[PDB]
């Protein structure tokens, strides 16, 4: 139905022109056959083109009327079932994404939405009854699209949606924790973890000092097994950014997030292994000493083996640590504790590890070891292949005890 | 009579590992102990003698492998030599590794196995064999033997005195072969040097040594090639250590030739991969193949987290 | 000191439990894992009242030595006293039923849902039923979706009062808030529906199948249509058509291609499952809608289900509605754009020969099987190629050499190596419906070129095939034909070729006998000996050791004795192991 430019028309017939064009839009083409119905489907973008910009600045076209066409709209054009991926994994750095091919037409649906929600005009105490709880939930199943364009407007149009009706944060939360628990206990299929991530990131940086319940809970059940997944590099950045503003808000809640960093502690992945290291790198940045005293003694232990590890990355990761002044005067003031956790691993990695660099640097921090809290180097270096005689006679007697177990057993 | 029970006991781990089924850690130590004793008495140019089936990199991919010997033959009863690049990036590094090197021992004659870039403990560790090692074998043991067996693979080989082969590439600071031979190879690669640059270096359109762009090794041009083929009495260098959707591409004037034996890398490149045969009197003959069909889709289970160790 | 009879032993248990929740985890895994020497080495009493308890309250550590502990635990019914004491493993399991990780619940609800047979009803009732209420009524997801698995091994042997209350409970476990502990709910459907009442599954299990069919997620419609099969295995062919029909009738034509998806891949199971009229009357058009779908992964899991969907059709209307209604589909499904699709169809089109008939065949599929033949993608080719001995059986000899052999002598010699690989392994049957004249006028071409074929499987095949196309002619035709060429091969300058004649004279001595075996393929073995290629003089030996128990003993000391004796003193080592290896077997020196 070729419809004029609403420029082209009185402000009687504006917004009943305004309705009729959000009517065309609802009209979905066929992207994947290039050259079928080419001349509609610029009509519908230079349409597009029109609907938008017109809805930015305060006009008052934004009546109750508009509010079911335009929602109705959107959901139309971005509401679908997503095809199938001929892939099963993803390398950023090398695999490529594929893309949504309507998108000459749904970037422009998704920067209309983006702006509507935007509006200054813009009533939610009206909008709730449209922008329901049956539309977040087929929003948040578009957070699986393969196009990361696609995946970036749904992120700020999800922000708005939880911005501007309060009603439906808890709603929104505890999708975002089904979608979560999914992704991890289940299938690991999902390609806006790191989107909703960053949403999240925002949310936890907008929280209450009475922190509830919930949020705990939300952090410690949710947040930290989402550290276990393969596809950690998607979205390492987000997590920690998540875990790190946790406890810039709730400095307590140190305890269970160290502890679930090693209970997760990648042990067949290395290069999770030095994420992991980097992740910890800002945790102890933002920790309080009467913080860190509470998990020194098992954290240094996991270090300990990390700088001990045959891996030069993950060695690399843990070494580097002692350049870093704010942690290192935790050490300095803890030196009697991690001192012997750390000894008997720097001296064997001191004799043991292949790599030139890495028993340099190794070197160093037992020079540090020296220079401060010497007493407790001098009578570690003196009990040194006497408690090497402890662990051995120790091993054999565990080998023989076992031995004799079997022997029972026969 | 040890030496029969040991040919017995050689051909029960060929036979195991031709279904993609590892060996055990004091098997597989014993076989890297033993496979170094043999390697070590072989030169930086290893002296082959045609005929011989050249291959490329594999990089862990054991059913592609297995399909390369069904295009070019099985072993021993056709002569191979590989150019490197054994393990990672590929599923099955470990299988794939231990059964070249179980070949390698049992037929001494038959095939010659070169060192490539990825044998270095540094890009072993970085690009997953190291990880591979971890879940099959639950320690570093395993690891370990391989990287100090990898240490006696010989840099470069020589068929008929006329084919040159090797990983990567040609070096600034290697002249005549003479110079390669008087190398100490037996040695974790540096990161620069002749050894390095040997196995890191690749052809290029840019005449003269250019910087690689990989970080190690030097580009080279046709010019390069040719001075080094008049000043070494070669009529070609073979080579791999690069992607050829081709399976093999010729460079520099039929002066060069890189061979890749990865069909579909790292399972999306999509590539076609490719082996050399040389014929009783040096004949080349190019076979591309893809990749082997995998096998059906069982129903995916639930993988072992990677905490668990 | 040692005990009189029982088990019990003065061990120091202080040193069993130092290595339990002691050192690094390697020990204690392993600790754990062996924890059964342990229990062992301390006694029924004492692994009963003195290790058990520990177990029980030590909440300690990664979820590895639970998983190891879980698994463990499920194989100690005999260690704590046998079926009087079993309750006492419960408690332990239940904490790690709870456990966040799913590899941890899932092997907890396995050796449950194992020890649950060693329980009495009364031990069910009394220890274990409680069990499965606390589990699934906890705050958190993991303990709902691992008690929804514990349903099925205690409902049937449990009093006719607590089956009420374990019904609506799983009910209550269906009507979760949680989609998680949902998803196991729609799995688990089915196996709790098989263990109930007829009176049950048709008053409670259908609206709850129902209602997971409409839910708002397609993630569990894909179960719930999943757990359709068993629980439409169950209602008669009356009740359906008002139970479980509406549900399929609107999952066949769902919005999400998921649940189509698992429509079709179980098409042909519900197809049997629940009845041949209705099939008939629903599933014709539902049938004709999957393979015209939009989506692609659905047109070929319903073109793949086309051969035994069609042959299960009833018996007097199947010539009519394939003939009407199914064979258009297929025939646009043959130019499809997909190649899985079409790959899938070819897979399983030519079993479609028998049912339809010979003249049918020909009008109506032999085009279809031509241009599938002449396709494009290799694995279409390779899959229509797999079949042809049915459409050589429905139809007639000389109708396939009229209609479909130059199209196999064509792809005797296609691109891809397998595509030639299932020709060569056709060429037997073909050789022997055909005839040696004609076979040795146009197909023997064929076989003798794959001998030189640049791939060595296709070598190894044409192989093979000269001693099936012997075991066809006979010995006499072998050497009238094959043998010359074979034993010409011998003189090939590249010793690929050169090996394949010993390869050959390996396959052909177990049927070409003594007499030519010995008179034509000894001789070309024995020159061979002296080949510059130690491959091929290795070979020589290994083909003499192969053909030694062939020839009567005069030619093996006179011939076969000295060329091994020479084989023996060459320069290169694998040829001198095979020498000997051959005097040894061949028990000549
Ligand atoms: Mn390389
Ligand atoms: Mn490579």
């Amino acid at each position: 139905t070729p419809l004029p430019l609403l420029k082209d028309v009185p402000s009687s017939e504006q917004p009943e022109l305004f309705l009729k064009k959000l009517q065309q839009c609802c009209v979905i083409f066929d992207f994947m056959d290039t050259l079928s119905d080419l001349k509609m489907k610029e009509y519908k973008r230079s349409t597009l083109n029109e609907l938008v910009d017109y809805i930015t600045i305060s006009r008052g076209c934004l009546t109750e009327q508009t509010y079911p066409e335009v929602v109705r709209m959107v959901s139309c054009n971005i509401f679908r079932t997503l095809p199938p991926s001929d892939s099963n994994e993803f390398d950023p750095e090398e695999d490529e994404p594929t893309l949504e091919a309507s998108w000459p037409h749904l970037q422009l649906v998704y920067e209309f939405f983006i702006r509507f929600l935007e509006s200054q005009e813009f009533q939610p105490s009206i909008a709730k009854k449209y922008i329901d709880q049956k539309f977040v939930l087929q929003l948040l199943e578009l957070f699986d699209s393969e196009d990361p364009r696609e995946r970036d407007y749904l992120k700020t149009v999800l922000h708005r949606i939880y911005g501007k009706f309060l009603g439906l944060r808890a709603f929104i939360r505890k999708q975002i924790n089904n979608i979560f628990l999914r992704f991890v206990y289940e299938t690991e299929h999902f390609n806006g973890v790191a989107e909703l991530l960053e949403i999240l990131g925002s949310i936890i940086n907008g929280f209450a000092l009475p922190l509830k319940a919930e949020h705990k809970q939300f952090l410690v059940k949710v947040l930290i097994p989402l550290h276990t997944v393969r596809s950690l590099s998607l979205f390492h950045a987000q997590l920690a950014y998540c875990i790190v503003q946790f406890l810039e808000k709730d400095p307590s809640l140190t305890e269970p997030v160290i502890r679930g960093l090693m209970k997760f502690w990648p042990k067949t992945c290395s290069q999770k292994e030095v994420m992991f290291l980097g992740e910890l790198e800002e945790i102890l940045d933002v920790i309080e000493p009467s913080q860190f005293v509470k998990i020194q003694e098992p954290l240094f232990k996991q270090i300990a083996k990390c700088v001990s590890s045959p891996h030069f990355q993950v060695a690399e990761r843990a070494l580097y640590y002692w350049n870093n002044e704010y942690i290192m005067s935790l050490i300095e003031e803890n030196s009697n504790v991690i001192l012997p956790i750390m000894f008997s691993s720097l001296y064997r990695i001191s004799k043991e590890h292949w790599n030139p660099a890495i028993v340099a640097l190794v070197y160093n921090v037992l020079k540090a070891f020296m220079e401060m809290n010497s007493t407790m180097f001098d009578e570690l270096t003196a009990t040194y292949k006497s408690d090497r005689q402890r662990e051995k006679k120790k091993e054999k007697e565990r080998e023989e005890l076992w031995k004799k177990l079997e022997d029972l057993e026969l | 009579m040890d030496e029969k029970v040991f040919t017995k006991e050689l051909d029960q781990w060929i036979e195991q590992l031709n279904e993609c089924k590892q060996l055990s850690e004091s098997q597989v130590k014993s076989l890297c102990e033993k496979a170094k004793e043999i390697l070590t008495k072989e030169s930086n140019v290893q002296e082959v003698r045609c005929p011989v089936t050249v291959c490329g990199d594999v990089h862990g991919q054991f059913h592609d492998l297995m399909e390369l010997f069904r295009i070019g033959g099985k072993s021993p009863d056709t002569n191979y030599l590989f150019m490197g690049d054994y393990v990672d990036r590929g599923y099955y590094s470990v299988e794939t590794v231990t059964l070249l090197v179980a070949l390698k021992v049992r037929y001494r004659e038959r095939i010659t196995i070169l060192r490539g870039n990825h044998e270095s403990r540094q890009i072993t560790q970085v690009y997953g064999f190291y990880d591979e090692c971890l879940r099959k074998y639950g320690n570093a043991n395993v690891w370990k033997y391989f990287t100090d067996l990898f240490d006696y693979l010989p840099l470069t080989a020589l068929v008929d005195g006329q084919i040159f082969c090797l990983h990567g590439g040609l070096s600034p600071s290697i002249d005549t072969l003479d110079h390669i031979r008087a190398l100490d190879r037996l040695q974790e690669v540096p990161h620069e040097g002749p050894m390095c640059d040997l196995l890191w270096s690749d052809p290029d359109d840019r005449g003269g040594w250019g910087i690689s762009p990989r970080g190690a090794g030097y580009t080279f041009g046709q010019d390069i090639s040719e001075t080094f083929n008049h000043a070494n009495g070669l009529t070609l260098v073979s080579r791999a250590h690069q992607l050829v959707m081709e399976g093999y591409n010729w460079c520099h004037d039929r002066n060069v030739v890189t061979i890749f034996s990865a069909p579909n890398y790292c399972y999306r490149c999509g590539n076609q991969a490719a082996i050399m045969e040389l014929d009783d009197t040096l004949k080349y003959s190019f076979l591309q193949f893809d990749p082997a069909p995998r096998r059906g889709e069982p129903h995916v289970t639930r993988r072992t987290p990677d905490y668990f160790l | 000191m040692a005990a009189a009879d029982g088990d019990d032993s003065l061990y120091p248990i202080a040193v069993l439990i130092d290595e339990l929740r002691n050192e690094d985890v390697q020990l204690r895994l392993n600790s754990i894992k062996k924890l059964s020497t342990i229990a062992l080495a301390l006694g029924v009493e004492r692994t009963r009242s003195e290790l058990l308890p520990f177990l029980t309250d030590t909440i300690y550590d990664e979820d590895e030595v639970l998983l190891a502990l879980a698994e463990q635990l499920g194989t100690f019914t005999t260690l704590v006293g046998g079926p009087e004491y079993v309750h006492c493993l419960l408690p332990p399991l239940e904490s790690l039923a709870t456990v966040e990780e799913t590899v941890v619940r899932d092997k907890a609800v396995e050796s449950l849902r194992a020890i649950s047979h060693e329980h009495s009803p009364s031990d069910l009732e009394a220890h274990f039923v409680p069990l499965v209420k606390r589990l699934a009524g906890g705050d958190w997801f993991t303990s709902r979706t691992s008690a929804c698995g514990l349903f099925s091994v205690c409902y049937p042997r449990v009093s006719s009062a607590v089956k009420a209350e374990l019904r609506q409970y799983f009910r209550n476990l269906c009507s979760d808030d949680t989609p998680m502990v949902r998803r196991a709910a729609a799995s688990k459907l089915g196996e709790f529906a098989k263990v109930l009442e007829l009176d049950n599954v048709k008053s409670e299990i259908i609206p709850m199948f129902s209602n997971l069919a409409s839910d708002e997620q397609d993630s569990v419609r894909l179960l719930a249509v999943e757990a359709c099969v068993n629980i439409a295995q169950l209602l008669p062919q009356e009740d359906l058509e008002a139970l479980v029909m509406p549900t399929l009738r609107q999952a066949a034509e769902d919005k999400s291609w998921r649940v189509r998806y698992m429509v079709a891949d179980k098409f042909t199971e519900l197809q049997k499952a629940v009845g041949p009229e209705i099939t008939k009357t629903d599933l014709v058009p539902a049938f004709q809608n999957l393979m015209k779908d939009c989506e692609a992964e659905v047109r070929a899991a319903a073109s793949h289900k086309v051969k035994e969907f069609c042959e299960n059709l009833s018996a007097d209307c199947r010539e009519n509605v394939i003939m009407s209604q199914i064979l258009p589909c297929i025939k646009e499904l043959v130019s499809d754009a997909n190649q899985h699709v079409k790959s899938a169809l070819a897979s399983v089109i030519m079993g479609l020969s028998p049912i339809l008939g010979k003249d049918n065949t020909i009008e109506h599929l032999l085009p279809l099987f031509l241009a599938q033949l002449k396709d494009e993608c290799p694995e279409v080719r390779l899959n229509i190629i797999s079949n042809l001995d049915c459409v050589n059986e429905v139809i007639g000899i000389r109708q396939l050499s009229q209609s479909l052999l130059p199209a196999i002598v064509e792809l005797a010699e296609d691109a891809k190596w397998r595509v030639r690989l299932a020709i060569i392994e056709y060429m037997p049957l073909l050789a022997g419906q055909l005839g040696v004249e004609f076979f040795d006028e146009k197909l023997n071409s064929l076989c003798m070129a794959w001998l030189v074929d640049h791939v060595y499987a296709i070598r190894e095949a044409a192989t093979s095939n000269l001693k099936k196309l012997v075991e066809k002619f006979g010995k006499e035709w072998a050497h009238a034909t094959i043998i010359p060429k074979v034993l010409a091969m011998s003189g090939d300058p590249n010793y690929l070729h050169r090996m394949t004649t010993l390869f050959c004279i390996n396959v052909l001595s177990e049927v070409c006998g003594q007499d030519i075996t010995t008179k034509h393929m000894l001789p070309t073995v024995l020159r061979m000996a002296g080949d510059p290629v130690a491959n091929v003089r290795f070979n020589v030996a290994k083909s003499l050791q192969k053909i030694g128990p062939i020839l009567d003993n005069s030619t093996l000391q006179s011939e076969v004795k000295p060329i091994l004796e020479k084989l023996t003193q060459d320069q290169d080592v694998d040829v001198k192991y095979f020498a000997q290896e051959a005097l040894t077997v061949l028990s000549l020196a």
